[PDB]
């Protein structure tokens, strides 16, 4: 602890994703929405706006 | 854990000693870091091995 | 108002012991990198200390 600031222990965590791989298996918080057809809407597909 | 001069190495394309030797993270990485301060809960007077 | 310069020069010069010899946070350069100092090489070096 009489060491100076730039030597202090730092814990580091790192969180890595890996997108447009796979079925999504984790998903953030949103509720769904029921699926309509034949009619230009707003979707939302597992984060792909358009 | 690291040391406060080594927190910078964990990046995409950066070299050193813990970016080199112990923990290299890719060119196209895709995340966070979080890092914070630890002088309260991993720190002695003693000394850590 | 009265800064120190010391010009170094003819010798060999690692850059990886600066870390050990101060503790301090951030490399901040403005030309170069601070990885890539020990790589190429220059003419003269001026340090100036206040
Ligand atoms: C700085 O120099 C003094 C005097 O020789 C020495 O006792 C001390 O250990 C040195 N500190 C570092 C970090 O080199």
């Amino acid at each position: 602890p009489t060491y100076g600031v730039g030597h202090q222990p730092y814990r580091v965590v790192v969180l890595s994703f890996e997108l447009l791989h796979a079925p999504a298996t984790v998903c953030g918080p949103k509720k769904s929405t029921n699926l309509v057809k034949n009619k230009c809407v707003n979707f939302n597909f597992n984060g792909l706006t358009g | 854990v690291i040391r406060g001069n080594e927190v910078s190495q964990i990046a995409p394309g950066q070299t050193g000693n813990i970016a080199d030797y112990n923990y290299k993270l890719p060119d196209d990485f895709t995340g966070c870091v979080i890092a914070w301060n630890s002088n309260k809960l991993d720190s002695k007077p003693s000394g850590n091995y | 108002y009265a800064w120190n310069r010391k010009r170094i020069s003819n010798c060999v010069a690692d850059y990886s012991v600066i870390y050990n010899f101060a503790p301090f946070f951030a490399f901040k350069c403005y030309g170069v990198s601070p990885t890539k100092l020990n790589d190429l090489c220059f003419t003269n070096v001026y340090a100036d200390s206040f």
